[PDB]
């Protein structure tokens, strides 16, 4: 009983003390997938405990390497050697042994490569949105966009929200996807439309942030506003540590983004693995799908 | 400047022509900021795709001057979002002339 | 771990100085959820001697707040607990916990001699320490080490939460404000010991506290107040209703009743004698600082 | 307004009549802009002391009356009121603050 209640509690104070209208119980069963459980991943599973989340999910193909617990807060010095996603899993459950906690050894099919088993990455793209489509919230805690992509397009399939944590040096990015049904960008808009190791603190920084956007993401939404009981729900968070900011910023969809432009959404839904599989290895394929071809070769005949 | 070297008349006749020859494309007057120092552009007059975004026609300028990493666009006294459709922009600040002006300064 | 920090110098940042962060003794007074998220920022940056103060137990519902804890160490002590934790994370440590409570202001002295034994081990972890983390979850926690760590000429970093808010600031040397400096000069749930935060927030105070340690202990670029790490500004507040970040500058107030020159010469002549009657009558503490004198000019003028 | 009330050799006198009297005091004046709609308060002129702040004086106004610009220019809630006099004083010798 004092199990769960030692965590409940704590939050029903808050809310009954500060918050009357705050929703705790749609953040408790709020499933959430984890792709990734790195430094990202680490701190955002500690931020959702805290909060009460029961069911966590960690997607993680690498190991516990020597340098990883000074800086990914599940893992101590004598788990050197072990598979993260089950670790991390464990991990939690001796934070709060009341946990839904599982972990999935499980590789992302990473685009701009060549298959090196087509039956095998076939079973992990089957297994990947099979785990998207189960849970409620994806966070995107991948260091690599071409790891990014393939999950960004299932999350948008499924109509799951994604949210997206990236690093810099000394800076982060946090956003969430845009979903269908007026449609906010995807973490892939920008770099098409905009053509041309890190500070410790910033993995702390972009976890926190992403998971608080997601409790108040879950709130409802005031009429006549874009804000909720627990504030703004900003598209974009961009931070800076060298000037101790922070921006928010919106991006609409772009018609020809390789993730979510229309055509891409249309060609999947009509072939799935098989559009996926060429895709993967021809990411030129892609901006011909999506309409950037066409564009980038705009873009030539106006500069020559 | 392009507007001092032509006529209205002149100006509004080309303009209406390329909506004949090129339907779904946006005339663009693109000239240096008389004040700022950045390379004079040596093309100003360019017929852009309506869906070409802001940000897309500042990377077409920075390769015309060959200007190595900054670029700021102006409209009408606002610098757009770089998200932003060429389409549109041209829909709100067009010229009557039937031309969308636009300035780059450092 | 060295490694990781050993690229951010040469491939990105020459002219970094990792020494100077790695041989910082860091005193943590509260092992919280500020205490636990700060030394694990503190130990990915490298530094080797982290002491943990509290006088507390670890609670049923600590471990989802406070990152060094496991379900299974309720009722444990934390201080040597979370020294321990930080052993299980990097054996190389020089970690230890000290079980000490922090003598508070305005209450009554419970216990006048243990209560002046533990002021001075205060004052001693203090200065044997160089970098002093306030991280307590309230005001009147805050007076003594303030004081102390001014009276030894170290550097303080206050850090404090509200339901959905935060302050980093560090403490000017004998100059710049403290923490008690704003309250007199500018007469709601920050630093609030009822106050439950959301998660978030000591995650981003710990970060930011710690980032502005580092950047801190870098030399200043001259006709500038910036370093190789960027700025380091007097004060962080940081808002999540809205997702901001302001930052504040406040110089040190002559009547603040902890870094008057008035407190620091009667802490100087009187010692525990003055701090004794200071917790027990922080109105004294307002004659001392001649807060009382201001405050019964504001009446008047009313 | 105050200026309106009194004339400059009577504003110069007093103020001049203040520092050998109150030498430790500032003589300020306040009046709310037309534009607020706040209280007005009961008094205008203050004998402040030279070591209050500005956010001490706000505590004053606000509970005479249940933002304080001065020139186009809202000062630090830090700053002394004997700091903002030696720069912002009239020629008479009041220091005239609005809200
Ligand atoms: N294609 C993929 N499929 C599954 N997991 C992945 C994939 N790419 C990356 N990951 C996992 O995502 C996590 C990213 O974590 P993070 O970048 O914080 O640390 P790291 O890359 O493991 O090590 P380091 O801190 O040295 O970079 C890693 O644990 C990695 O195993
Ligand atoms: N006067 C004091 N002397 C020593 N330690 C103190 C003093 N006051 C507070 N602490 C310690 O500082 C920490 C404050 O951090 P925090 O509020 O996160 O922890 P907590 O109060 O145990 O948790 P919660 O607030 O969720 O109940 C506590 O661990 C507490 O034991
Ligand atoms: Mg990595
Ligand atoms: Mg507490
Ligand atoms: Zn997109
Ligand atoms: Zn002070």
């Amino acid at each position: 009983k004092i199990a769960d209640q030692s965590v409940d509690l704590n939050l029903k104070l808050m809310k009954w003390r500060i918050l009357p209208d705050l929703n705790l119980d749609i953040i408790k069963n709020t499933k959430v997938l984890l792709l990734g459980a790195g430094t990202l991943g680490c701190y955002v599973s500690r931020a959702l405990i805290a909060w009460g989340v029961r069911k966590i999910t960690f997607v993680d193909n690498g190991t516990v390497s020597y340098s990883n617990p000074v800086r990914q807060a599940l893992y101590n010095f004598e788990d050197c050697g072990k598979p993260k996603a089950e670790l991390a899993a464990a991990s939690l459950k001796r934070i709060f042994p009341l946990m839904d906690a599982t972990g999935v050894k499980l590789s992302i099919p990473m685009i701009g490569h060549k298959l090196v088993n087509e039956e095998a990455q076939h079973k992990d793209f089957d297994r990947l949105r099979a785990l998207i489509k189960e849970h409620d919230i994806i966070f995107l805690l991948v260091d690599s966009r071409e790891s990014r992509w393939l999950p960004s397009l299932l999350s948008n399939i499924e109509n799951k929200t994604v949210i997206n944590a990236a690093l810099g040096f000394d800076s982060y990015l946090v956003m969430r996807h845009g979903n269908r049904d007026k449609q906010l960008g995807c973490y892939f808009c920008h770099d098409v439309v905009a053509p041309t190791v890190t500070r410790p603190g910033v993995a702390m920084m972009a976890s926190s942030l992403a998971v608080e956007l997601m409790t108040s993401l879950l709130q409802t939404k005031y009429s006549g506003s874009e804000t909720t009981v627990l504030g703004d729900i900003p598209h974009q968070i961009r931070g800076f540590l060298h000037n101790f900011s922070i921006l928010k910023l919106e991006t609409p969809a772009y018609e020809h983004c390789p993730a979510c432009s229309p055509k891409v959404i249309e060609a999947f839904t009509d072939l799935g693995w098989e559009f996926v599989k060429k895709a993967l290895e021809h990411p030129l394929y892609l901006e011909e799908i999506s309409g950037l071809s066409v564009i980038k070769q705009e873009v030539e005949r106006l500069g020559n | 400047t392009f507007k001092s070297e032509y006529p209205f008349e002149k100006r509004k006749a080309e303009s209406e022509r390329i909506a004949d020859r090129f339907p779904n494309r946006i005339p663009v007057i693109c000239e240096k900021a008389e004040k700022s120092d950045i390379p004079e552009i040596d093309k100003r007059k360019y017929l852009v795709p309506a869906d070409l975004t802001v940000g897309q026609f500042v990377y077409v300028i920075r390769k015309r001057i060959m200007l190595p990493p900054a670029i700021f666009i102006f409209v009408n006294d606002t610098l757009p979002p770089t998200a932003a459709l060429m389409s549109a922009i041209y829909q709100e600040h067009k010229d009557k002339d039937g031309f969308l002006y636009v300035t780059y300064s450092g």
